[PDB]
């Protein structure tokens, strides 16, 4: 899903639903290929061996000043109108240039 | 018993530098850090520095390289200097004195630090006064209309303060390098037009005191 | 740097129920020994204090009604029950890490009963009109909710060129709501028609709100 | 019909420094949740190009110095850092209300250090001379500031007739100013002395940056 | 991939009809609109008219009745008719795509519609050679007099565009339906009379090219 070959916009993104795998975020997370990592609800380096029912990839492009509107509660042009993440999303926000 | 109020700017243009002044009392200078935050400028509640005891000084990320923290430990006042101000940095400065986990115990009231390319301006007050024919009943509303100033604050009082029962502080309409504020105070019927009532305008950035009587 | 994306950004709870402002972060860890932070308080009509200390104890001048913990990034503000002193904008600070940034700012408004504006108004001073200026002004004043617009109609024909609104804010003991309107006109203007009309519609005052007043009154 | 009343109509601001423009408006006012603008940048060669929509978002293609603010009347233009290469007019567009008209707009220049002009004077062809006219071009280029008297002087007395200017302003790339001076004579009086002289006089040089030529030069 | 360019006016004579045509090109003509403006006559920038995405047409009090424009969809090249032009009518007119909130975000080059009962006068160019007492200091100036020429564009340059930084560019000064630019060429002193100087020159309206050498 990261490394696909073209994303959905910023208001119809595409939520991959997976289900049934396992899914190694330690080596993601020590990668040194990402731009910006950081998790709301749990850290990195603890979120790497935690079981879920479901998880999902929502994949969207956006410029390098709207990376930081993406957040929990964050205001912006694309926070509210188009891609409204949860206030309590218990998840993880990764992007690269 | 506690004082850590601003004062010394009047009004400053954008790209441009001024200088605070916060009393310390209450603590020793030696025995806290005083803090140094903003009120709100749009975004939430944004800090800007903090001189230690005796020690070094952190800064904002986004105010390391304009804003400077001067710390007078004879005097006991911590003077602000800050440079290249935008008009959206326009809100009360505050100061506060260290808490045990770098909290903000104490609190201030700070001054009212305006930035705008706008000249000062003293107030044309004109009393907000009922006729000969206004009604009442058993009570009487008064207020005054202080347009023509700028910057922000003006006190409006009555009597010098003497009314506290319905006093209401309206909030300055932004106007062409101008300001526009309203008041209104409910005092019993037995007081005007029976008493003398004198509106008391007060313009901290020109010192200016305005009495007109209602 | 930490972001304090702190939600939601107003909340309307009435009295003597539970009110929540979550606060969210991003770091640090080991605070002091553990993952908490600060809760402060700015009212609009009285300076600034400190509720809450490391997001788990009581601070003297301020009620034991403000409560709460908070995970590494989960945070919370439990206000149980709500009294007459919450009107105003909460905050979070992290200290453990430059920049000591605050949180967005959730507004808490004190849900009360709607309850209907005062009526005054006000006819221009002597040194107005000896100026040739007439500013009236129509006063509402005490209402809840903050929703109010008031028409400044003239008899001839509505005026809408020098209507300004001073919206106030929830006043932190105060719960009621408090707005000024104005009309800065000429004496001509304020000398034009017999009598006036200042419209406004609230939505407790089903009926719409009319108060006229006179160019006689002076 | 709103006239944008954009000010202020002229900037001189240095390298580094942080540029304001601002943009007055009267209608329309809430049109979904704000009624901000647009923002552009004439250059004197180009027509303008899209900086800023909406008063609070950035556009691609363009510098990302440029940014700004505003609220329902007035709107800011924020330039930081000014460089060496925005010396362009900047205007602002109405769009809640047709016809999409613009401000007065605002003219920013880079203040650059002082220098003085070049010392150079172009005599005619042999065909425009033969033909009984007489075009003699002296050029002043790479000087600051703009403040500079150019004055054709003939040997007999000073010239009023044949006395014109081209002035080149400050320029994107080329941040200095350029002024050709032109000279409008007969045959008889570009001969009737033997020389002549461009005469002008700079704001740091109190000394006339002159240049003359003689007839026989063709 | 993006065109906007304008081609088709060079000269009209009082009381006559004209339509301009530019070409669009790197984006959808249906999805968005071509915008119409002038070059700032006298106060700030002037703006013309829009079509609409599909709908209709805007116009000012002034200019309805006399232009006028046809977005054609099937060709991708948008119209405007202009009826009625006189004397007073000049104006250099430019296309630029319509944005989402009715924005300006492309833009083309334009052209310089000039109205004058005077005939198209073609350009007496000559070159312009520094006398035997200008000096030299490393660098030495060469220009080319494009004098009596009307109406606008024109285009001068050195050896058809090789240099673009060192070549600068002057006003044109009005004159009575005539024109006269001054231009200049910076190039090292050792390189003049040395060096072959040919200098090109382009008038678009009365598509004249006279080369002279300096």
């Amino acid at each position: 899903v990261f490394n696909a070959t073209r994303f959905a916009s910023v208001y119809a993104w595409n939520r991959k639903r997976i289900s049934n795998c396992v899914a190694d975020y330690s080596v993601l997370y020590n990668s040194a290929s990402f731009s910006t990592f950081k998790c709301y609800g749990v850290s990195p380096t603890k979120l790497n061996d935690l079981c879920f029912t479901n998880v999902y990839a929502d994949s969207f492009v956006i410029r390098g000043d709207e990376v930081r509107q993406i957040a929990p509660g964050q205001t912006g042009k694309i926070a509210d109108y188009n891609y409204k993440l949860p206030d309590d999303f218990t998840g993880c926000v990764i992007a690269w240039n | 018993q506690v004082q850590l109020k601003q004062s010394g700017p009047s009004l400053v243009q954008p790209s441009q530098s001024l200088s605070i002044t916060c009393t310390v009392s209450g603590f020793s200078l030696t025995s806290y850090g005083v803090h140094w935050v903003r009120q709100s400028p749009g975004k939430g509640l944004e800090w800007l520095g903090v001189m230690w005891r005796g020690g070094n000084t952190d800064y904002n990320a986004a105010f390391m390289s304009r804003l400077s923290i001067t710390k007078d430990n004879s005097k006991s006042q911590v003077f602000f200097k800050m440079n290249s101000l935008q008009t959206d940095d326009t809100a009360i400065y505050y100061c506060a004195k260290n808490g045990g986990a770098h909290a903000m115990d104490f609190w201030g009231q700070g001054t009212s630090v305006t930035v705008s390319s706008a000249k000062t301006t003293p107030p044309s007050v004109y009393p907000l006064a009922p006729g000969s024919a206004a009604q009442t009943n058993s009570m009487v509303t008064l207020g005054c209309l202080v347009k023509g100033y700028f910057p922000e604050p003006v006190t409006v009082t009555w009597n010098s303060g003497s009314l506290s029962s319905g006093v209401h502080t309206f909030p300055a309409v932004l106007q062409s390098d101008l300001y526009t504020l309203s008041s209104s105070v409910t005092v019993p019927s037995s007081t005007w037009p029976s008493e003398t009532v004198t509106c008391n305008v007060a313009h901290p950035a020109s010192s200016t005191k305005v009495d007109k009587k209602i | 740097n930490i972001v304090l994306t702190q939600s939601p950004a107003s909340l309307a709870v009435s009295l003597g129920q539970r009110a929540t402002i979550s606060c969210r972060a991003s770091e640090s860890v080991d605070s002091y020994g553990n993952s908490f932070l600060h809760w402060y308080q700015q009212k609009p009509g009285q300076p600034p204090k400190l509720l809450i200390y490391l997001a788990s104890n009581l601070e003297s001048g301020v009620p034991a009604r403000f409560s709460g913990s908070g995970s590494r990034t989960d945070f919370t503000l439990t206000i149980d029950p709500v009294e007459a002193d919450d009107a105003a904008t909460y905050y979070c600070q992290q200290n453990n890490e430059d920049p000591f940034t605050f949180g967005s700012g959730t507004k808490l408004e004190i849900k009360r009963a709607d309850a209907a504006p005062t009526v005054s108004i006000f006819p221009p001073s002597s040194e107005q009109l000896t100026s040739g200026g007439a500013s009236v002004v129509c006063f509402l004043n005490n209402f809840y909710p903050k929703d109010i617009n008031v028409k400044w109609k003239i008899d001839g024909s509505e005026r809408q060129n020098g209507v300004l609104n001073s919206w106030t804010d929830q006043d932190s003991k105060d719960s009621t709501y408090s707005m000024s309107s104005t009309l800065t006109l000429t004496k001509d203007e304020y000398e034009r028609h017999n009598s006036y009309t200042c419209e406004a519609t609230h939505k407790t005052s089903t009926s719409p709100i009319v108060k006229s007043f006179n160019r006689n009154e002076c």
